[PDB]
RNA sequence: UACAAGUAGUCAGAGCCCGUUAACGGGUGAUGGCGUGCCUUUUGUAGAAUGAACCGGCGAGUUACGAUCUCGUGCAAGGUU
RNA sequence: AGUCUUGGAGGUAGAGCACUGAUUGGACUAGGGGUUACCGAAUUCAGUCAAACUCCGAAUGCCAAUGACUUAUCCUUGGGAGUCAGACUGCGAGUGAUAAGAUCCGUAGUCGAAAGGGAAACAGCCCAGACCGCCAGCUAAGGUCCCAAAGUAUACGUUAAGUGGAAAAGGAUGUGGAGUUGCUUAGACAAUCGAGUGACUCUGCGCCGAAAAUGUACCGGGGCUAAACGUAUCACCGAAGCUGCGGACUGUUCG
RNA sequence: GGGGCGGUCGCCUCCUAAAAGGUAACGGAGGCGCCCAAAGGUUCCCUCAGAAUGGUUGGAAAUCAUUCGCAGAGUGUAAAGGCACAAGGGAGCUUGACUGCGAGACCUACAAGUCGAGCAGGGACGAAAGUCGGGCUUAGUGAUCCGGUGGUUCCGCAUGGAAGGGCCAUCGCUCAACGGAUAAAAGCUACCCCGGGGAUAACAGGCUUAUCUCCCCCAAGAGUCCACAUCGACGGGGAGGUUUGGCACCUCGAUGUCGGCUCAUCGCAUCCUGGGGCUGUAGUCGGUCCCAAGGGUUGGGCUGUUCGCCCAUUAAAGCGGUACG
RNA sequence: UGGUGGCGAUAGCGAAGAGGUCACACCCGUUCCCAUACCGAACACGGAAGUUAAGCUCUUCAGCGCCGAUGGUAGUCGGGGGUUUCCCCCUGUGAGAGUAGGACGCCGCCAA
């Protein structure tokens, strides 16, 4: 005879993290980064959605950048 | 300069990424020789499959 | 018998014992010591047997530092059960010892007494050891 | 062909006996090398899994009406009963 | 698509103790106990450790960009499928007992669906991909005393155990190479005498520990003191690999 | 890791997860099936835990005050990632917890799920810039069919109506076995049957060796003294493959299963006999270890038994393997 | 000097000094606009009696914090080997820690 485990549960994996590369061209509205909280901040021409999703406001080139000492940001710069 | 790359060992039993590099050099057959221009691209391919190929300056 | 007062998790992974010891490779506190030459789990039962062996030989005549602590729990399933149906219950406690780790240190006795005390302890342990001194 | 250890063949090969749809021929085979049937089912079967005693015959994706795609032909903003 | 170049995301390996836990010794003591170190939490100094710790943090892998060099794939639509029992091996993990030819993932290979050579025999290991013919040649792994193709090769060492050709803690004047050190012709060491001797550390190769059932039976066999092991060198053998010669078919480009 | 029994079934968070993403097990830990009319929106303003020092009640801990104080707090709730130009605390005014939508993305077999600038309508707060399509983020949910309710420039079976249907909004599921077989469902079969499987258990084999049997290492001790005659705590290392198991690799188009009988045969870890060392060996007896497998190794009572106990012998009444021969 | 930006504490904390006429402060009023869960503390609105004490500005310091090589080592991609819970070798790559050292501000714009 054997007992049983009280574990065995997990949630569906949420596919977080970077969705476009540094240097990649993106259209306006392209999701750049999915996250919980602000692991990366919205930089120039980048918005933060209600669930902390970072998205391009313009068409342009994605740039993940250092933001001060500890933090990071992602920006989209117009092609020119 | 031109390198002269010969496939000494078989691609059988080798990781896919090595087999692709060997094939991208134009080596489709064991003991086949191909001639390429000596540059950082071709040298970098040789480096990845150095255990499979023999090289000599032409 | 050494064990933690409490632990965060009662059931840990067994882990791996690659590499030499991170720290405690030199005789720090005492004068002499016994160094591991091989990786092993050292149970709290082995530490106690080793401790009493060396301590008894010295005749209250010197101090002992146990440099390893059996922090890691190990589990076992009940006797004669099939595989699965959850992880086994906690059984005992082990210290993870890697090559280079000084296990015990002695002070307040001669080298002759220390050598013999640590020899007697070495026979209680499941690993090859060597006698070491502070540099 | 009665000193031999054999999935029975195969490749090598004397000797002997023949003589053809005339071919770098036919029969036999001392001896040497290599070699665990076929099928099914399997991760994997020489399999100590399955099936067949042998031989012969018989014995399994068809047709109808619809649908769809490819190809072909006729006509073509029409085509067809 | 590969590679180089450039940029980026991310927290593993390692490491570290800055946080959370765990944790060793000393210093110094709130405070609570027998005015006391009588014992003491914090504090402080040093010291350990972590899948669910992180002040840190690789190699790789991944996502891109720009050219270059190379390669010939890629995408879309439509017709037709089969597959949804996988296996072992290496590496990274879990479960297990850091058992299983176990189980369950990740990753690469081979088998599956792969014949040939090697590993005695041996799907999954090593080498290597069989269009067909040849009584040509060169090689791979693995080999070169005989079975059995090729060295009874060369040079310098090691081993005496058939170790090689199963097995641990531990035990030991086995033996080779290093190094440290005490004592000694002002006479050591052994038992006055006459040259060494006696401790230790690292290390090569051996020894014991080593008992199973039909028959040697833990090199495939013979047998081997090298025909073993180490290091180096050169010959040669060796596949259905590659080459040569001839033939067939398929594709691409211009017969 | 056969089935039954137990446990589980959907969703969220973490670890396993091998620094993108994804990733399994009846692996390791926890949560959810809500809550809030502010705990939402906006504007303005602010800074927390704890400690030290001082204080009538008042104490370690209420309330002051001072200094120190990256957060050692808080964030409705699990956890993770975030958060002090706060996402934490306070106050004023509010209802954007809006209607029509939506370039473009993420995720993804499908069904679904997620993010979204921006445009229009009409608002909230703000001097304005602007922010606002609920809540720091990620759970708090359930297809279709069918039925109810509200709305409706739709249809209305000759025509006008109506019945009824459509469309938009919304309600009715622990359909929790949570992609939901029916609106509606429990047992027994040793009276059993068929199709299948060695894909999967019971026998034996195989792998493994936790357990088991045997052998060792260290030597604290016991033994008047004395570790080592004999025994050997705490610990440590093996061998065997006879035990109980683990695994599910051969066999389910059959590999008969306990005990006995008949016939044995092999191993040696030796029960007897032979030869020895040590002895806490005076002798006679013994103990222990070494060599030794040549031969030998009983008749009964009870029980299906094996085993075991017992009676009576014996030089001895060995232990194992051979599909528990 | 004041305002206002950019740059990872190399910008900070701490310590010791120095400087104010104008400018910036503290400061002195609460009548009014406005204000405090109580308070002109703060926020407001007004003033210039005097003070560089503090903030602010400028210098000196490496005590703490921060930045930080080189070399070595751990790990490791790829390729091999072994006595295989692991270990070793080779081409490459390469931390963390520790340390040399750096650093008590660097670059704007406007006004006075
Ligand atoms: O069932 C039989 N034998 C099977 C093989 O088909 C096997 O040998 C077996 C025997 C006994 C057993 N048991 O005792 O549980 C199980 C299987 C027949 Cl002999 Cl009846
Ligand atoms: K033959
Ligand atoms: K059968
Ligand atoms: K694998
Ligand atoms: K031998
Ligand atoms: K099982
Ligand atoms: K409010
Ligand atoms: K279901
Ligand atoms: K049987
Ligand atoms: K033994
Ligand atoms: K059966
Ligand atoms: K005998
Ligand atoms: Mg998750
Ligand atoms: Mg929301
Ligand atoms: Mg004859
Ligand atoms: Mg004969
Ligand atoms: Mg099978
Ligand atoms: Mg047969
Ligand atoms: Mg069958
Ligand atoms: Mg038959
Ligand atoms: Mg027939
Ligand atoms: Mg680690
Ligand atoms: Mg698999
Ligand atoms: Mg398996
Ligand atoms: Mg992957
Ligand atoms: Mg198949
Ligand atoms: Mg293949
Ligand atoms: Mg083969
Ligand atoms: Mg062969
Ligand atoms: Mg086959
Ligand atoms: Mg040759
Ligand atoms: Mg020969
Ligand atoms: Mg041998
Ligand atoms: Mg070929
Ligand atoms: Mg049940
Ligand atoms: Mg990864
Ligand atoms: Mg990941
Ligand atoms: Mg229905
Ligand atoms: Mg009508
Ligand atoms: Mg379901
Ligand atoms: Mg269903
Ligand atoms: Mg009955
Ligand atoms: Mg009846
Ligand atoms: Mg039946
Ligand atoms: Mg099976
Ligand atoms: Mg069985
Ligand atoms: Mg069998
Ligand atoms: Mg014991
Ligand atoms: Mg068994
Ligand atoms: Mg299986
Ligand atoms: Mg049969
Ligand atoms: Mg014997
Ligand atoms: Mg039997």
């Amino acid at each position: 005879g054997v007992g049983s485990t009280k574990n065995g549960r997990d949630s569906e994996a949420k596919r977080l993290g970077a969705k476009r590369a540094d240097g990649q061209f993106v259209t306006g509205g392209s999701i750049l980064y999915r996250q919980r909280g602000t692991k990366i901040y919205p930089g120039e021409n980048v918005g933060r959605g209600g669930d902390d999703t970072l998205f391009a406001k313009i068409d342009g080139t994605v740039k993940f950048e250092r933001f001060g000492r500890d933090r990071k940001k992602v920006s989209v710069y117009p092609v020119a | 300069a031109k390198l002269e790359i010969t496939l000494k060992r078989s691609v059988i039993g080798r990781p896919e990424d090595q087999r692709v590099t060997v094939r991208t050099l134009g080596l489709k057959k064991t003991n086949q020789t191909v001639v390429h221009e000596d540059n950082a691209a071709i040298r970098g391919m040789i480096n990845k499959v150095s255990h499979l190929v023999s090289v000599k300056e032409q | 018998m050494l064990l933690p007062k409490r632990v965060k998790y009662r059931r840990e992974h067994r882990g791996k014992m690659r590499g030499r010891a991170k720290g405690g490779t030199e005789v720090h506190f005492g004068e002499f010591g016994i160094q591991a030459l091989e990786a092993s789990w050292i149970t709290n039962r082995q530490i106690e047997a080793a401790r009493i062996a060396m301590t008894r030989y010295m005749k209250r005549g010197g101090k002992v530092w146990i440099k390893i602590f059996p922090s890691k729990p190990y589990t076992a399933k009940p006797l004669e059960v099939r595989m699965g149906s959850g992880k086994g219950a906690p059984e005992g406690w082990v210290a993870v010892v890697k090559p280079g780790k000084v296990l015990f240190e002695i002070s307040g006795v001669s080298e002759e007494v220390a050598r013999e005390a640590l020899r007697l302890a070495s026979h209680k342990l499941p690993i090859k050891t060597k006698f070491v001194k502070r540099e």
